[PDB]
RNA sequence: GAGCUAGCCCUGGCCAGGGUGAAGCUGGGGUGAGACCCAGUGGAGGCCCGAACCGGUGGGGGAUGCAAACCCCUCGGAUGA
RNA sequence: GAAUGCCGGCAUGAGUAACGAUAAAGAGGGUGAGAAUCCCUCUCGCCGUAAGCCCAAGGGUUCCUACGCAAUGGUCGUCAGCGUAGGGUUAGGCGGGACCUAAGGUGAAGCCGAAAGGCGUAGCCGAAGGGCAGCCGGUUAAUAUUCCGGCCCUUCCCGCAGGUGCGAUGGGGGGACGCUCUAGGCUAGGGGGACCGGAGCCAUGGACGAGCCCGGCCAGAAGCGCAGGGUGGGAGGUAGGCAAAUCCGCCUCCCAACAAGCUCUGCGUGGUGGGGAAGCCCGGGUGACAACCCCCCGAAGCCAGGGAGCCAAGAAAAGCCUCUAAGCACAACCUGCGGGAACCCGUACCGCAAACCGACACAGGUGGGCGGGUGCAAGAGCACUCAGGCGCGCGGGAGAACCCUCGCCAAGGAACUCUGCAAGUUGGCCCCGUAACUUCGGGAGAAGGGGUGCUCCCUGGGGUGAUGAGCCCCGGGGAGCCGCAGUGAACAGGCUCUGGCGACUGUUUACCAAAAACACAGCUCUCUGCGAACUCGUAAGAGGAGGUAUAGGGAGCGACGCUUGCCCGGUGCCGGAAGGUCAAGGGGAGGGGUGCAAGCCCCGAACCGAAGCCCCGGUGAACGGCGGCCGUAACUAUAACGGUCCUAAGGUAGCGAAAUUCCUUGUCGGGUAAGUUCCGACCUGCACGAAAAGCGUAACGACCGGAGCGCUGUCUCGGCGAGGGACCCGGUGAAAUUGAACUGGCCGUGAAGAUGCGGCCUACCCGUGGCAGGACGAAAAGACCCCGUGGAGCUUUACUGCAGCC
RNA sequence: CGAUGUCGGCUCGUCGCAUCCUGGGGCUGAAGAAGGUCCCAAGGGUUGGGCUGUUCGCCCAUUAAAGCGGCACGCGAGCUG
RNA sequence: UGGGAGAGGGUGGUGGAAUUCCCGGAGUAGCGGUGAAAUGCGCAGAUACCGGGAGGAACGCCGAUGGCGAAGGCAGCCACCUGGUCCACCCGUGACGCUGAGGCGCGAAAGCGUGGGGAGCAAACCGGAUUAGAUACCCGGGUAGUCCACGCCCUAAACG
RNA sequence: CCGAGGGUAGGGCCCGUGACUGGGGCGAAGUCGUAACAAGGUAGCUGUACCGGAAGGUGCGGCUGGAU
């Protein structure tokens, strides 16, 4: 339920913030945080390898449980739902009857005080994690492992989900958030429900300063540079591309496919994304 | 205005100092050359 | 060679005083319930005025300089990219 | 003898410019060979959110004392940050180390690379972050939280006593955190006192006074008081915290809960130890048995890890507490007390500057803390002043031009000029009042006006205290007084109308451009299924991201509003298991060299045989492109209409002499006395046009146009005045430049612009202050321009390679 | 080309005369007044604004008149830009 | 009080028929389309046929000259929430009524905003044909939209 | 003190006029097509939307004021 502001500054006119309604605990679990080491986009050489990064708010990393087959059969109580700055989804704090505590990605509809569980015979209920083979066809899932025991990889951002389309041998057929149809092995775990905070995409940043808070530094158009810098650099006055639109490194950037041709996972993709 | 020399003893010792030179193929050739030339100081002096 | 300068990372520090008065909240009115309106409270903001601080708009001076970029008057920002 | 040659020496310019902030000097007395310049005293001026004081860096003896003045000091010098010599820096508690971790660095394991080397978990290193025990005064020429004095404290070792399952690098807790706003109680600091202590003072008309003037504290262990922080207790279950665990986590039960108890800080008090002024007298003495009290103001500091709200969601590790493990329970740990033990390095001095960075004793630059009083609404603003610190290391005269900085100006008032450039005007606070338009916030300090001092009287509410007094804070009404003038000095918007561009706050060519450029939220296309794409790297390995399509990369466009048309023939990209071409390789018809032969050796057709290209499609917010001629209406004109040629398709809406219009000052209208600019129109748009976006748009702008009001030395048109220079005298004393010079005008001549040649003319010798016409004056081996089979950056369907990709 | 700064303006002049005005003339299709045209004459004089960077030009209000040229399109070691 | 009929409204489920696209099989020279054609599609294997799958939208027969609502309007089936309405009985209140300027709410389609969705259809647009032309009628393509949610718009031959 | 009015500044209503521009009315015999009236030769009309020299065309829903 995105929140608006009155136009009492030029930037507040368009700014929108999340409503934070589902959040019930506004300080993180101390035993689950780690320092999240900012890179500035620099690699172990000191070199910028992702441009225009740096300068965002400090964050602590909240450890998330992307396995959940760790505690088959052990139910847990949803203790709280919290803000996580490392991701668009909210995170749910789980109190296992074990006494163990863990974070998961908070699906949509998950309520504080309800119980979730993981395993081959967990109920088909929002927040539960089962091998994909034991989830009925048609079910909406998130936090989908891509290969057994390797960790949840697919449908993790706010609002996203995958749907189970059908079965074929040891594999199930998912329609991923991008609309691609793909075979994922049946022993891969997944979590009933869609990721929460679907309003996330409607947030209007509002001002340049907001991008700066997020660690996003200003992006410079190639057309704004000189030929030492960019295919689009130079020209007297403004200038159209004057060549096929290109990246700073010269490769074409309107249409040119880039997935590796002979990639082994091609056997497991039924339909490439559309639209 | 702010000029280019802004002394800093730790900076001086960590950058041009004896142990910095010995740590590196080029830095050792620096020490080797300044010895062959007979330099009285092989390395910038700094109070530490 | 990044003790100048450019970006980033870590850890600290700094921003006189005044102004405007968002949301919310409380109460009143309103209605079938409402939206909503009014008053008080409240204290938001790449908000306003202005020092420190960061700048360098216009003019004058300087031009074997006080100075290999300075001086005077004036001017921009000053809770934030 | 020349190379703008090289090295050195010495000239010229010249007794010339200058002597480094216009905060400022005068005199007396010392000293000395010598004194504007050193010392002392009195007077004067300057800083005082500093130009004062304390830290940090950096510097490295510059510190203190004696002797000294060749050089250094922009003059002088008896002086000095200078020469010589002697002295001077004292810590268990301050800072760093024998503690902790941050980025990063390094790196047993391990990974990679021709070599050199590159990575890399743990671990180690790494601080201005965490942690940790000292406050006040006195003393030296010079050190002091260091020596001394008083009162406190820490750790280690050993012993005594008491208590306990003791025990760790392992588990757990805690350490431990943002931004804005903020409560209560205090402390720092400050103001006042008709109270307390004090040397003294009465002047020049008055005052012996509730007069003047000075001072009225600081540190303190236990205990106590006030104000705060931190924290539930018990029991049972237990499968999680990579062994164990009574700890922690989870479930349950009882009890406690805005408390209380326990615990820990801050402040107050507190045995006690210190300090203690003006003035007077030679740093000292005295004052002095100094007094040391009350009221008010009051932090941004303290209690603190306090409270609230908010989104961008805010280090680690050790110390410390708890748990248990081997072990050990004659040990060990905990508490209390006692004795002993407690190392290394820094400490001088400068520190917004003459000691640091700028070649200089350089008007520049340099991080943190304190930074008093009064008045001005507030404040770190402004004026003056305290403490403290200075008068800026050449002076003395003179009172020209001219320059700089400054003040004033009759009448006019932008007539100045590219331009109101510059300078006026306006200027704080309180009150009244305030337009188009608008995205409803705004535009707005719109505009425009009124008030502003002092005196007496009446009165409202708040803080402290007690409910009162006193002090303090915000006012209200009535009557008066003075001046030209009451934000009386200083600090402090000129306003409006209307266009272009860019939505906006921001960013930029350090040092000639701050903008219309860049960025920006936002829109769209496109790539990417995760060992992602992409980027850096030979690689390993990184970033992307401990992210996962509501995400990440690339590209264009650029808030928002209304929109974004037609062309896929060429280029690009996407799709197309056919067909064409197609390299190595396969295949081996059929030839050849050689040998007596077996053979050995070579060439070799069809045919099979990828990507790429050809070919068939698609695709515009991909690269891009969006016609010509001729005719036609019952006045003329112009063509809704028609004909024809070409195209891949012939520019739609909107806009248009435009930041685009050549002809051009187009034409008409507006404004003006007059308008190549401006504004509104028209449309034959040389050469607008729809995300290199089209047309608009409230708000915003040190952007760029046009106009008006206000006001002015911009101007008609100049005058006067001030100070710093210029000028003269004493001191010190440069520079570029320079073939040599005994260096005039005209008209001619000359390589075509002559002091130097010819003819004439003019002219006694040498300076000083001034002006700039000439010496084709100086400076810089012209940047323009060309030339060189000179160089470099950049581009591409130039050539040829290489990475990378297929 | 081992540098002769280049438009316009401002300031400061000075010269030529093919004379804009003022003075002296002849001819006139010169009644007068006022013109036309030519000759002599360089002593002095030759305005203030609007537009534009402009020179120039047009325009406004005047004037006896609102002259044309040279001086490195005079003059940047004189200024502006 | 006891009953009744009904596509009245809202929410959520879910059922088959058809179209399209995709995959597999089988099969060959055309299919489509018209007044006739052409564009288009098809030997790169279409049409026609069988099996599987995906997705959206509309609910055949019943069905009516029917029913319901104040109107706009409402049609598979199921559950739940909910309105209006009629009949019986003659039990209760005791004129508590009618209409209604303003106000408030509802209001087909198309359209607008923000998300989603997209099978069929189809403004715009392209192509084929017709014609003197043909910015049409007919044919082949085809984007908004048509569908869902929330918020706007408030019109009509909103007519009996 | 109040006060006719005068002055400064800013608003509100109305009238007149304006380069150019919008459509409207009218006008004996202009140019283009033929949308409507018959099934008007595509039934008409309709609200809305988009497009086109022009009437108009087309989409969506609605009306009969439609024919056979
Ligand atoms: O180059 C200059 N001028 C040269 C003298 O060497 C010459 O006088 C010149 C001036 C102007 C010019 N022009 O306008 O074309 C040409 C040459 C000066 Cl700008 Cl330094
Ligand atoms: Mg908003
Ligand atoms: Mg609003
Ligand atoms: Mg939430
Ligand atoms: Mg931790
Ligand atoms: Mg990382
Ligand atoms: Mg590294
Ligand atoms: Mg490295
Ligand atoms: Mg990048
Ligand atoms: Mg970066
Ligand atoms: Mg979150
Ligand atoms: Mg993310
Ligand atoms: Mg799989
Ligand atoms: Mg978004
Ligand atoms: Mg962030
Ligand atoms: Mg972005
Ligand atoms: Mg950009
Ligand atoms: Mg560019
Ligand atoms: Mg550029
Ligand atoms: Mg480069
Ligand atoms: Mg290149
Ligand atoms: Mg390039
Ligand atoms: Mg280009
Ligand atoms: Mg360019
Ligand atoms: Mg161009
Ligand atoms: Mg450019
Ligand atoms: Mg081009
Ligand atoms: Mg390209
Ligand atoms: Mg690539
Ligand atoms: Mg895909
Ligand atoms: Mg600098
Ligand atoms: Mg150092
Ligand atoms: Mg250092
Ligand atoms: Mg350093
Ligand atoms: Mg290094
Ligand atoms: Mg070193
Ligand atoms: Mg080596
Ligand atoms: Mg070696
Ligand atoms: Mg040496
Ligand atoms: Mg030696
Ligand atoms: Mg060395
Ligand atoms: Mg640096
Ligand atoms: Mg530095
Ligand atoms: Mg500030
Ligand atoms: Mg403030
Ligand atoms: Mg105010
Ligand atoms: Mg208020
Ligand atoms: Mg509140
Ligand atoms: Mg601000
Ligand atoms: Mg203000
Ligand atoms: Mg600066
Ligand atoms: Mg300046
Ligand atoms: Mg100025
Ligand atoms: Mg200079
Ligand atoms: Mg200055
Ligand atoms: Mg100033
Ligand atoms: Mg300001
Ligand atoms: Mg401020
Ligand atoms: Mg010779
Ligand atoms: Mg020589
Ligand atoms: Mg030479
Ligand atoms: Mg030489
Ligand atoms: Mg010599
Ligand atoms: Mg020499
Ligand atoms: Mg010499
Ligand atoms: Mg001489
Ligand atoms: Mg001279
Ligand atoms: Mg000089
Ligand atoms: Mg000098
Ligand atoms: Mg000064
Ligand atoms: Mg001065
Ligand atoms: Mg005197
Ligand atoms: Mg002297
Ligand atoms: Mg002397
Ligand atoms: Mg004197
Ligand atoms: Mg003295
Ligand atoms: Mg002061
Ligand atoms: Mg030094
Ligand atoms: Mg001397
Ligand atoms: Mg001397
Ligand atoms: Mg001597
Ligand atoms: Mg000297
Ligand atoms: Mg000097
Ligand atoms: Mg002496
Ligand atoms: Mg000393
Ligand atoms: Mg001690
Ligand atoms: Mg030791
Ligand atoms: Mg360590
Ligand atoms: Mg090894
Ligand atoms: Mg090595
Ligand atoms: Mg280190
Ligand atoms: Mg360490
Ligand atoms: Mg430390
Ligand atoms: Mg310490
Ligand atoms: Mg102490
Ligand atoms: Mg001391
Ligand atoms: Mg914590
Ligand atoms: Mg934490
Ligand atoms: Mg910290
Ligand atoms: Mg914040
Ligand atoms: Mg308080
Ligand atoms: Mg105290
Ligand atoms: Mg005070
Ligand atoms: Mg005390
Ligand atoms: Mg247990
Ligand atoms: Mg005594
Ligand atoms: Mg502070
Ligand atoms: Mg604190
Ligand atoms: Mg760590
Ligand atoms: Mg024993
Ligand atoms: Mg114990
Ligand atoms: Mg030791
Ligand atoms: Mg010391
Ligand atoms: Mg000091
Ligand atoms: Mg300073
Ligand atoms: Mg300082
Ligand atoms: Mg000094
Ligand atoms: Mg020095
Ligand atoms: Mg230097
Ligand atoms: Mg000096
Ligand atoms: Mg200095
Ligand atoms: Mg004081
Ligand atoms: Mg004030
Ligand atoms: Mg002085
Ligand atoms: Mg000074
Ligand atoms: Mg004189
Ligand atoms: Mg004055
Ligand atoms: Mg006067
Ligand atoms: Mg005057
Ligand atoms: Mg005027
Ligand atoms: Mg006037
Ligand atoms: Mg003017
Ligand atoms: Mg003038
Ligand atoms: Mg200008
Ligand atoms: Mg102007
Ligand atoms: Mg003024
Ligand atoms: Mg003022
Ligand atoms: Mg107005
Ligand atoms: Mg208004
Ligand atoms: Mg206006
Ligand atoms: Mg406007
Ligand atoms: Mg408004
Ligand atoms: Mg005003
Ligand atoms: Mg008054
Ligand atoms: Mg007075
Ligand atoms: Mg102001
Ligand atoms: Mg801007
Ligand atoms: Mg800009
Ligand atoms: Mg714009
Ligand atoms: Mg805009
Ligand atoms: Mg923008
Ligand atoms: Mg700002
Ligand atoms: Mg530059
Ligand atoms: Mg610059
Ligand atoms: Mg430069
Ligand atoms: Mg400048
Ligand atoms: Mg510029
Ligand atoms: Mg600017
Ligand atoms: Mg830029
Ligand atoms: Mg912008
Ligand atoms: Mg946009
Ligand atoms: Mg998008
Ligand atoms: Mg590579
Ligand atoms: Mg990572
Ligand atoms: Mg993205
Ligand atoms: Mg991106
Ligand atoms: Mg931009
Ligand atoms: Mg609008
Ligand atoms: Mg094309
Ligand atoms: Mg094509
Ligand atoms: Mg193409
Ligand atoms: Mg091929
Ligand atoms: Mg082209
Ligand atoms: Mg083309
Ligand atoms: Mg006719
Ligand atoms: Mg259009
Ligand atoms: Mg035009
Ligand atoms: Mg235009
Ligand atoms: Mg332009
Ligand atoms: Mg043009
Ligand atoms: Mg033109
Ligand atoms: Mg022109
Ligand atoms: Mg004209
Ligand atoms: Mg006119
Ligand atoms: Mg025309
Ligand atoms: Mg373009
Ligand atoms: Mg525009
Ligand atoms: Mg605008
Ligand atoms: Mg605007
Ligand atoms: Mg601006
Ligand atoms: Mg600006
Ligand atoms: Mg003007
Ligand atoms: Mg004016
Ligand atoms: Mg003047
Ligand atoms: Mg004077
Ligand atoms: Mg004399
Ligand atoms: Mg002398
Ligand atoms: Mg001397
Ligand atoms: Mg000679
Ligand atoms: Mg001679
Ligand atoms: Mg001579
Ligand atoms: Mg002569
Ligand atoms: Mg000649
Ligand atoms: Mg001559
Ligand atoms: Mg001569
Ligand atoms: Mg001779
Ligand atoms: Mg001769
Ligand atoms: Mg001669
Ligand atoms: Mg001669
Ligand atoms: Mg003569
Ligand atoms: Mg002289
Ligand atoms: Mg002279
Ligand atoms: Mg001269
Ligand atoms: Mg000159
Ligand atoms: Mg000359
Ligand atoms: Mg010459
Ligand atoms: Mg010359
Ligand atoms: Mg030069
Ligand atoms: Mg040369
Ligand atoms: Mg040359
Ligand atoms: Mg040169
Ligand atoms: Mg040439
Ligand atoms: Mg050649
Ligand atoms: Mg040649
Ligand atoms: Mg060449
Ligand atoms: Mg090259
Ligand atoms: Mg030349
Ligand atoms: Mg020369
Ligand atoms: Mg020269
Ligand atoms: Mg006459
Ligand atoms: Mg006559
Ligand atoms: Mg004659
Ligand atoms: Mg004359
Ligand atoms: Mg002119
Ligand atoms: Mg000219
Ligand atoms: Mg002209
Ligand atoms: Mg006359
Ligand atoms: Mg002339
Ligand atoms: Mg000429
Ligand atoms: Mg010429
Ligand atoms: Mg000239
Ligand atoms: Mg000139
Ligand atoms: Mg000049
Ligand atoms: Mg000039
Ligand atoms: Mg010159
Ligand atoms: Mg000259
Ligand atoms: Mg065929
Ligand atoms: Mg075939
Ligand atoms: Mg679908
Ligand atoms: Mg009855
Ligand atoms: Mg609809
Ligand atoms: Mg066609
Ligand atoms: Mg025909
Ligand atoms: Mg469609
Ligand atoms: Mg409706
Ligand atoms: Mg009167
Ligand atoms: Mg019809
Ligand atoms: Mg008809
Ligand atoms: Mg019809
Ligand atoms: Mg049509």
């Amino acid at each position: 339920a995105v929140k608006k502001f009155k136009p009492y500054t030029p930037s507040r006119r368009f700014m929108t913030v999340a409503d934070f309604s589902e959040i019930t605990k506004t300080e993180p679990e101390k035993s689950l945080v780690k320092p999240l080491k900012k890179t500035g986009g620099r690699n172990n050489q000191g070199r910028i390898t992702v441009r225009f990064r740096g300068g965002g708010h400090k964050r602590l990393y909240r450890i998330i449980d992307f396995k959940r087959w760790d505690k088959v059969g052990i139910p847990a109580k949803v203790a709280a739902i919290e803000y996580d700055p490392n991701r668009s989804a909210r995170i749910a704090l789980l109190h296992y009857v074990d006494g163990e505590k863990r974070y998961i990605i908070a699906p949509d509809g998950l309520q504080v005080g309800q119980q979730v569980v993981a395993g081959p015979d967990a109920p088909i209920q929002v927040g539960n994690a089962l091998p994909l083979r034991f989830i009925p066809v048609g079910t909406v899932v998130h936090a989908v492992e891509l290969e057994p025991k390797k960790g949840a990889k697919l449908a993790r951002a706010a609002g996203t989900s995958a749907q189970i389309q059908g079965r074929e041998g040891d594999y199930v057929i998912l329609r991923l958030p991008s609309g691609e149809l793909r075979k994922v092995h049946g022993e891969c775990y997944a979590t009933v429900g869609a990721v929460g905070n679907a309003d996330h995409k409607n947030i209007v940043l509002g001002k340049a300063g907001r991008s700066r808070w997020l660690g996003r530094r200003p992006h410079v158009r190639g057309a704004a540079m000189n030929p030492v810098d960019h295919p689009h650099g130079g020209g007297e006055g403004r200038a159209p591309r004057g060549r096929p639109p290109a990246s700073p490194w010269g490769w074409q950037t309107k249409g040119l496919k880039t997935r590796k041709r002979r990639k082994p996972s091609s056997r497991f993709i039924i339909a490439r994304r559309k639209k | 205005m702010k000029r280019t020399w802004q002394p800093n003893r730790r900076k001086r010792a960590k950058t041009h100092g004896f142990r910095a030179r010995m740590r590196t193929p080029g830095g050792r050739k620096v020490l080797k050359r300044r010895r062959q030339k007979g330099r009285w100081r092989l390395t910038p002096a700094v109070r530490k």
